[PDB]
């Protein structure tokens, strides 16, 4: 991020936490009291079920 | 591994190969970004020049 007067290096990690997690915490699934997801899936206009 | 495995068998197969192009010979420039920043430089026109 930027280099101090001093000589020093400002990296990312020393005033930020990265990790790898959701693009929406909103959502949450559970199948019987079990993590877990899933898909949701709808019909286009003249289709068939099944 | 493949292709190899399918050479074993010419009695019913042969001409096998791939539809595609081999890997070839690249040239990487790794930039540095403490020198960029200590000599003044903008990534942005370190790439936009090159």
């Amino acid at each position: 991020l930027k280099v101090n007067q001093d000589g020093s290096r400002v990296l990312l990690r020393d005033v930020a936490k990265i990790e790898l997690g959701g693009e929406n915490y909103d959502i949450i699934a559970e199948f019987n009291g079990q993590p877990a997801s899933g898909l949701g899936i709808k019909l286009a206009t003249g289709a068939n079920a099944l | 591994q493949l292709l190899a495995e399918a050479a074993k068998h010419p009695d019913m197969l042969t001409s096998v190969r791939p539809n595609g192009l081999e890997d070839t010979p690249q040239f990487k420039i790794d930039i540095d970004q403490e020198k960029a920043q200590a000599l003044g430089v903008s990534i942005n026109d370190i790439n936009t020049t090159l």
